[PDB]
DNA sequence: AACAAAATGATTGACAAAAGTGTTAAATTGTGCTATAATGGGAGCTGTCACGGATGCAGGGGA
DNA sequence: CCCTGCATCCGTGATAGCACAATTTAACACTTTTGTCAATCATTTTGTT
């Protein structure tokens, strides 16, 4: 068959009659005597070919030499049966009938086509009310709508000259006559004319439809359907079930009620019926063809004998969850079977039974048992692969020789979940499987089941070898970091083999070597930690690629002697003199493949693994009930709180306190005294052991056999062991508020009925959240891979120089990722210099690998300027220099690698799991760095002390070598101690504000004169003598009365001459507003100096658990969707004002050196009557919404802001994620640009930037300038939809809304895609099928 | 026998195009249009020709255009 | 369980099992992205084309392989053509452009 | 079901995950095996020829 | 008769299964006591009050 | 040492029961007819909730 | 006088007779097709003259 490369569009009734051959006149099926298929029938044999292979149906034409001879009696042609799959009839209505994808999809295409209300086309099609067709001279227009009633005297009236029609008829007469050339030419007019934005919206929403009926090349009347068309028989089978009875689908029912409600239909037009009952024949039709397409938009015609609705052809192909073609697939070639642990392996095999590689590998028996001589025939070897003969295991342990298999797990989160491995035939049912590897599958053995498939060809065995084999997959790709770490119970061997005693058996004596401490211990006379001292000569590499052996006599033990056999060549010794936990093992082998490579780290992985398993056996390490010790004063401690919190109780039931504060001191007696029973506990585990050297006593570290399983990181954690030995915390009623009083037993003592009840939802509650947050995550990570679904690396570099800044996150009084952790593996957008300037370290960009990040750490930089995909220049696709470097490999990224499908798992890998005093009055940092601050009008006052005057003051300590290490802010009524420049020591108090206490700062000293705050108007009149207290608080104007919002509460503060004092910085007079609950005690007539609080502002914040975040925020972070309370913004830089208020929301203005822009009545505005501000900066405060960062701030800034938000989910859990994964999606979320000025484009429409970037370099670069845009940034549900393949976008999201869409404009496809290749079946154009793509692109425009 | 294809890796440092180069190759031995083996399939043998130098994406090509030289002669 | 070749579905053409030898296993959408990821193109263009779908392009790959002679001829799948003629029996129509 | 002598060890990785070692003489005096009793149908159809 | 892990037990904290298994040793302890007083046939009497 | 000498499948038809091409029987099938009195009526569920988009009333505001 | 705001409503994810009248499947006969079969025609020495 020759080559495809795919449209859509309407069908014509004079096309669907192409496809057919034959009409279909009878509703009969089968005989019910003879199953032959009756004539005429919906199973016909004339018409949809013959029933056997090469007959006719009668019997007269069974040979083969007639081959194409169509029989005489019944003209059945003698071919193949498969032909009864492929073709097709028609029926013939006897009255057209609207299609109803194309009118009750919710913009109806009918409707705002001819341009009426989709509630006035439903009341035509049902024969209630009339529609004028050509009014001419008359007072009726084209598309009144005379109703049953008012039609009888319009007929009276004029006989002709008037034509109004009924049903679905009528909406035939109107699209078939409508010109769509004199209506497009009219409408360029009226959007041009009315001055109205909704006006001129929706009207150019018909003026583009259309427009796209006329460049298409489909007539508008072909939406009404006249003939419909019948699937092939063997699509909707009538297969008899075993036994007697037949199994059919449930399309024949809804095919054999269109034929007999449109054969009735014939009969009385025939037969001359009153109309009142050919009404009911005609809207009874339409209302079964419009069951056959899409059931469900009516009254969902239930299936006959049964109650289930039936399954209507928009069923069949609308979503599973999946596409009808490939997005399932179930597969030949494959098994499963349990899995068991077999240690004995290499890290590149596993176990595979002998009844399972004689299935799968059947065939490939067949051909050595007939090129090797044994069999003779291919029959006669079916047998010995039967019998299992004693040659048949020698033929299938040679076909088993090098041909790799593909295990693969159940739920595939991420890449690693498929594997490659070389098989070794073993004798049972279980599927071995190496231990190294299973952290990777995720995979414990108790149960779990592994599918193993089998790649055939000889292309895809160099790919189950080089691309994915277990030993090239040792880096996870999300983050760089290892995923080959030993687990859990070799790293217990570890440990206990390199740790030291204090006296032991051979203490003191020295060796000779590695090989005379395991000849000693093994012999007997030596502990395998005593502490001794060898010689041992360790290589380094310094040179260009040499090693010098370096002896030496160094102080160990015998464990970390016989260890130190196993590592390679050029590693030290301090990396195996450690105690060697479960971190250090991890970072062992990290260090182990930068210096060495793979083929070492490969080779040594292993040897750790025999040697952690071998040394863990010999520890017996075997946890008793002695192990879990409870700590001696666990009953005093709780006692102590047992009758502290009667004290509480006491001073309540006399009522000196209330419940509020009863409760929370209780709960804070509980929760501290919770802390001291562990606290006493981990105290006596870790120095547990007291052994006796040569002399005196001495204490070391435990060899409590439950405490080395937390120390090594082997098992547990330390908020586990104080669970069975410790006091069971406090724990949560149902709805979240803590029960008051805390289970104080432990697992190692019992928990009474009363406890073991409590205890339950804790757990219950846990069974339901993580079901939930799989089927919570599995739907996440499935919108993030079909948006960024056809992204790939083609192209080596592009030339941009925009990148993004690069620093160190830096969390309050803590930073929380250096700058190595950010920039590690991602070229230089520009050269970064010391900080002596012209001094240019690194060069121009270069992958900044392991040595130019160490050197960027030797010297003090603080910010790099790196290239970010986000920003990268190439159509359809990104350079290799723009993505960066991390990979399973360390290497650049290799041109033609599928960047986008590898960063919408390691996004979503995680998830699945990860579901979910504090004072701070005075600013105090851990460190003793200059204060600087930058970006601040603000300056001391008369006592010492800079007065506030908004939120733009950030504290940055400057350290030691011109960078910063702390980021901070300053509220109202900010005290300050110090200046700028002047250092100070750790934990010093330079600028605070009280918690219940954030006063009204005085700026300027001079009295108060009330404006807009005399009494009733916006506050009331309080008394009290000259001390200055009260409880005036001043309400905002969300927290103002209801009468009184025509005043918005100020002090004009004047100076002590009564004249407007002007705050220095600006030309408004001292005029503080009092800010959020405010408590004004300083009524009019009192004169205050500065630092006097004109109104205290409280503030509670606490608990701390009022936040939100976990999945949900993540996912709607990436959908981009507007937080309920934007923060509004300033667009265009100037100056501000007022206007006129209360007009249900107050206004503003902008005034550049005429710009408007209102605001509503709660916003406790950011600005005052005149300032001068920068485009981009807030106005009010609130949760500043995803898209006004983008068009205001840049688009770099809104990529530093989903990152950023994001990031500060996942570090918060624990989970790794380089954030290249997350640009590589905030990428395909604003691909989507809207033009403002043209020349070649429409200037209004919303088009790709891959195309509005194509233009203007087209354009641009001849002598003519001859567009503009602006990016759009659209979530990635919204913007899968919007793609320019709509198989790409149909597989995935509604799928009716985008067949009708884009069958109207009669769309294309050059697939040019991932999920849209996959589904036809043919190479994918990224990985090793690129090759083959652009060798097939160059042979278009060539020859 | 082979573990990792690391050696072949270097010589072509694609690994998208070894997969093509050795497959090209490893057909070869398949049918027997060529003999340049321990007990080895014919797709280690193609990655044991590549590690070694004895092989790539010219060396199959310039090979090929002298298979027609050599056919010009019997095509006479 | 094991299963190299048996009984093929009705409608569309892949791999179910009431024979003794039940059906393959399920490549899901999940573990065709785990391909992707990789460069296996040639992996993921037989495991959907010649072992489960293209009628007749899996009986050469089976004449092909005890022949010893490892290659296939995909074609294209038959769970593919079942889709253009469900799309083409509304009014809807469909088509290749063949070049 | 039985009771049999367990011993808390790790032993050379065959217990490595949740897995489970067995001995032999756990085999031998046949204590875990069970008995299955299944239930095959052959009718006798009539068909048309 | 069959060799468990120990790392199972810190971090599934069923401590169930480490008392019934020294109240199983316990338990058996009593069966080889009466299994050898029993065995040499001792007598009704020093059998009937351990 | 040649041609006695006698078959032995070729070579000829004859014979055979094997086998498709038409004439009536019996069971299958489709169409019509059937005047005492009949009259708007048939009819399943209900404990998901989420966001986002048109549609229509209402205020709210510029001429 | 004019464009412009809060609330529903909708789709989309997670009880016969007969007496007709016409139609069919099948049961019993044909002649070409192909076999099994021998009394001369053809291509094969057993061992005489
Ligand atoms: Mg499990
Ligand atoms: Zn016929
Ligand atoms: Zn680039």
């Amino acid at each position: 068959t020759e080559e495809f490369d795919i449209k859509i569009a309407l069908a014509s009734p004079d096309m669907i009659r192409s496809w057919s051959f034959g009409e279909v006149k009878k509703p009969e099926t089968i005989n019910y005597r003879t199953f032959k298929p009756e004539r005429d029938g919906l199973f016909c044999a004339r018409i949809f070919g013959p029933v056997k292979d090469y007959e006719c149906l009668c019997g007269k034409y069974k040979r083969l030499k007639h081959r194409g001879v169509i029989c005489e009696k019944c003209g059945v042609e003698v071919t193949q049966t498969k032909v009864r799959r492929e073709r097709m009839g028609h029926i013939e209505l006897a009255s057209p009938t609207a299609h109803i994808w194309f009118l009750k999809s919710l913009p109806s295409r009918i409707g705002l086509l001819l341009d009426m209300p989709l509630r006035d086309i439903e009341r035509v099609l049902y024969f209630e009310s009339y529609v004028v067709i050509e009014g001419g001279m008359t007072n009726l227009e084209r598309q009144q709508i005379l109703t049953e009633e008012q039609y009888l005297d319009a007929l009276e009236e004029f006989g002709d000259e008037f034509d109004a029609k009924m049903g679905a008829e009528a909406i035939q007469a109107l699209l078939k006559s409508m010109d769509l050339e004199q209506e497009c030419e009219q409408l360029r007019e009226e959007l041009n004319e009315t001055n109205s934005e909704t006006k001129r919206k929706k009207l150019t929403k018909r003026i583009k439809l259309l427009e796209a009926f006329v460049q298409s090349g489909n007539k508008p009347e072909w939406m009404i359907l006249t003939v419909l068309p019948v699937l092939p028989p063997d699509l909707r089978p009538l297969v008899p079930l075993d036994g007697g009875r037949f199994a059919t689908s449930d399309l024949n029912d809804l095919y054999r009620r269109v034929i007999n409600r449109n054969n009735r239909l014939k009969r009385l037009l025939d037969l001359a019926a009153p109309d009142i009952i050919v009404r009911n024949e005609k809207r009874m039709l339409q209302e079964a063809v419009d069951a056959l397409l899409d059931n469900g938009r009516r009254g969902r015609a239930i299936t006959g004998s049964n109650k289930r609705p039936l399954k209507s052809l928009a069923d069949m192909i609308k979503g599973k969850q999946g596409r009808f073609r490939q997005n399932g697939k179930r597969v030949d070639y494959s098994g499963r079977s349990v899995i068991t642990v077999g240690p004995y392996l290499r890290l590149h095999q596993c176990g595979l039974p002998k009844k399972m590689a004689l299935e799968l590998f059947k065939p490939f028996i067949y051909g050595k048992l007939e090129l090797r001589g044994l069999a003779t025939t291919i029959k006669a070897a079916k047998k010995m692969v039967e019998r299992e003969e004693a040659v048949v295991w020698d033929i299938l342990d040679e076909v088993i020789r090098e041909h790799p298999v593909l295990l693969n797990r159940a739920p595939t989160l991420h890449r690693l979940g498929i594997q490659a491995f070389e098989p070794v035939l073993i004798e049972g049912k279980a599927i071995q499987l190496h231990p190294l590897v299973c952290a990777a599958y995720n995979a414990d053995f108790d149960g779990d089941q592994m599918a193993v498939h089998v790649p055939l060809t000889l292309e895809a065995q160099l790919e189950a070898r080089a691309l994915m084999m277990s030993t090239n997959n040792i880096l996870s790709p999300a983050n760089g970091e290892p995923i080959i770490v030993p687990s859990q119970d070799v790293v217990l061997g570890l440990y206990y083999m390199t740790r030291d005693c204090v006296n032991a058996k051979g203490e003191g004596m020295v060796l000779t070597g590695p090989k005379e401490a395991e000849r000693l211990y093994r012999s007997g006379l030596a502990s395998l930690h005593a502490r001794v001292k060898v010689r041992i000569t360790e290589y380094e590499k310094d040179a260009n690629g040499e090693l010098v052996a370096k002896t030496s006599l160094k102080d160990t033990t015998v464990g970390r002697a016989i260890l130190w056999m196993i590592v390679p060549k050029g590693l030290p010794y301090s990396i195996v003199n450690q105690a060697l936990g479960k971190k250090a093992i991890s970072k062992m082998l990290n260090t182990c493949y930068r210096i060495l490579g793979l083929k070492p780290t490969v080779i040594f992985a292993d040897q750790i693994m025999y040697t952690g398993f071998a040394y863990a056996a010999r520890s017996g390490a075997s946890v008793g009930i002695d192990d879990m010790v409870i700590p001696e004063k666990k009953h005093e401690i709780i006692s102590e709180a047992e009758a502290e919190v009667a004290e509480i109780q006491e001073q309540f039931q006399s009522g000196l306190v209330t419940a509020g504060e009863r409760y929370n001191k209780v709960i804070d007696i509980w929760a501290a005294a919770n802390d001291r029973v562990s606290k006493a506990m981990m105290d006596n585990l870790q120095t547990e052991t007291v052994i006796n050297r040569d002399g005196q006593e001495e204490k070391q570290v435990s060899f409590n056999s439950i405490y080395m399983m937390a120390d090594s990181g082997a098992r547990g954690s330390a908020a586990q062991i104080r669970q069975l030995a410790g006091m069971r915390g406090l724990m949560a009623k149902p709805d979240g508020s803590i029960i008051e009083t805390p289970i104080t037993a432990n697992f190692r003592e019992g928990l009474n009925v009363l406890q073991y009840f409590i205890s339950t939802h804790g757990a219950r509650k846990g069974l339901a959240d993580t079901a939930l947050k799989t089927a919570n995550s599995g739907y996440l990570t499935r919108r993030l891979v079909d948006v960024a679904q056809d992204l790939v690396v083609t192209e080596d570099d592009c030339g941009t120089h925009e990148g993004i800044m690069m620093t160190p996150v830096i969390e309050g009084g803590d930073v929380k990722e250096p700058l190595r952790d950010r920039v590690l593996g991602r070229v230089t957008a520009e050269d970064v210099l010391k900080p002596g300037t012209a001094d240019i370290l690194v060069p121009r960009n270069t992958l900044l690998h392991e040595q130019w990040c160490d050197l960027l750490e030797e010297n003090s930089v603080d910010a790099v300027k790196v290239r970010s995909v986000v920003s990268c220049d190439t159509d359809f696709g990104v350079c290799a220099h723009c993505y960066g470097r991390d990979l399973a490999r360390g290497h650049i990224i290799n041109k033609g690698e599928a960047i986008g499908v590898i960063a919408a798992q390691s996004i979503g890998e995680p998830g699945t799991q990860l579901t979910m005093a504090a004072a701070e009055s005075s600013i105090q940092v851990k460190n003793k760095g200059s204060i600087k601050l930058s970006n601040v009008k603000s300056v001391v006052n008369s006592s010492g002390k800079l007065v506030i005057t908004s939120r733009n003051t950030e504290l940055k300590l400057i350290d030691e070598f011109g960078r910063t290490k702390e980021s901070y802010k300053v509220p109202y009524g900010a005290v300050l101690a110090k200046g700028d420049g002047e250092q100070v020591a750790g934990g010093e108090t330079v600028a605070n504000w009280d918690p219940h206490t954030m006063p009204v700062i005085t700026e300027v000293s001079g009295f108060v004169r009330f404006t807009d705050m005399i009494d009733g108007q916006t506050i009331t009149r309080q008394t009290d003598e000259l001390t200055g207290l009260s409880s005036l608080v001043v309400l905002d104007s969300a927290e103002r009365t209801a009468g009184g919002k025509d005043l918005r509460p100020a002090l004009k503060i004047v100076d002590a001459q009564g004249n407007d004092v002007l705050i220095p910085g600006t030309d408004m007079p001292a005029q503080y507003f009092l800010p959020g609950k405010a408590i004004v005690q300083l009524e009019d007539g009192v004169q205050i100096s500065s630092g006097d609080t004109l109104a205290r502002i409280p503030q509670e914040s606490g608990g701390t658990k009022d936040i939100t975040g976990g999945l949900p925020r993540v996912a709607d972070l990436f959908e981009a969707r507007r937080p309920k309370e934007p923060a509004i913004l300033a667009e265009i830089s100037g100056i501000v004002s007022f206007g006129k208020e209360t007009k249900g929301k107050r206004r503003l203005v902008i005034t550049p050196v005429p710009y408007e822009e209102m605001i509503p009545k709660w916003r406790q505005l950011n600005v005052f009557e005149g300032e001068r501000v920068e485009r981009g900066d807030v106005i009010s405060d609130g949760p500043e919404a995803p898209h006004d960062i983008l068009r205001l701030r840049g688009v770099h800034a809104v990529t530093r802001y989903i990152v950023n938000e994001v990031q500060d989910v996942y570090r918060l859990q624990g989970v790794k994620i380089n954030d290249k994964h997350i640009e590589v999606i905030v990428r395909q979320m604003l691909r989507k640009a809207t033009i403002v000025n043209a020349g070649s484009s429409d200037f209004l429409e919303g088009e790709q930037v891959e195309y509005s970037r194509v233009k203007i370099a087209n354009r641009e670069l001849e002598a003519n300038g001859k567009a503009t845009y602006s990016r759009d940034l659209l979530g990635i549900t919204k913007a899968s939809l919007a793609t320019e393949s709509f198989i790409s976008a149909a597989s995935f999201q509604e799928t009716t809304r985008v067949l009708t869409e884009a069958a109207v404009a009669g769309k294309r496809d050059e697939l040019r895609g991932l999920k849209e290749n996959v589904i036809v079946g043919r190479l994918i154009p990224a990985g090793t099928g690129y090759a083959y793509h652009q060798d097939r692109m160059r042979r278009r425009a060539a020859g | 026998a082979r573990v990792t294809v690391q050696d072949a890796v270097e010589k072509i440092g694609n690994r998208f195009d070894l997969v093509l180069v050795a497959a090209r190759r490893a057909r070869q031995m398949q049918v027997g249009g060529k003999d340049l083996e321990e007990n080895d399939k014919t797709t280690v043998i193609a990655l044991r020709e590549i590690e070694e130098g004895l092989i790539n994406n010219q060396i199959l090509d310039v090979r090929e255009r002298q298979e027609q030289q050599e056919q010009e002669a019997a095509e006479l | 369980h094991a299963r190299s070749t048996g009984s093929y579905s009705l409608v569309t053409q892949q791999p179910l099992g009431g024979k003794a030898q039940f059906g393959g296993q399920r490549f899901g959408e999940m573990e065709v992205w785990a391909l992707e990821a990789y460069g296996a193109a040639y992996t993921l263009q037989e495991m959907l084309t010649v072992k489960s779908d293209d009628v007749n392009g899996r009986t050469k790959m089976y004449k092909n392989i005890v022949d010893g002679n490892h290659q296939m001829e995909p074609g294209m799948p038959e769970s593919f053509n079942v889709l253009l003629k469900e799309i083409r029996s509304l009014g809807i129509n469909i088509e290749l452009e063949d070049e | 079901g039985q009771n049999m002598r367990v011993a808390f060890m790790p032993w050379n990785g065959y217990n490595f995950e949740d897995s489970i070692l067995v001995s032999e003489r756990v085999v031998q005096e046949d204590r875990f095996t069970t008995i299955h009793i299944q239930e095959l149908a052959c009718v006798s159809r009539d068909t048309k020829l | 008769d069959i060799v468990l892990n120990p790392l199972g037990v810190p971090s599934r904290m069923n401590i169930g299964q480490i008392l019934e298994t020294h109240l199983g040793m316990a338990a058996k302890g009593i069966g080889d006591k009466i299994n050898a007083m029993l065995k040499q046939q001792q007598e009704v009497a020093k059998l009937r009050e351990f």
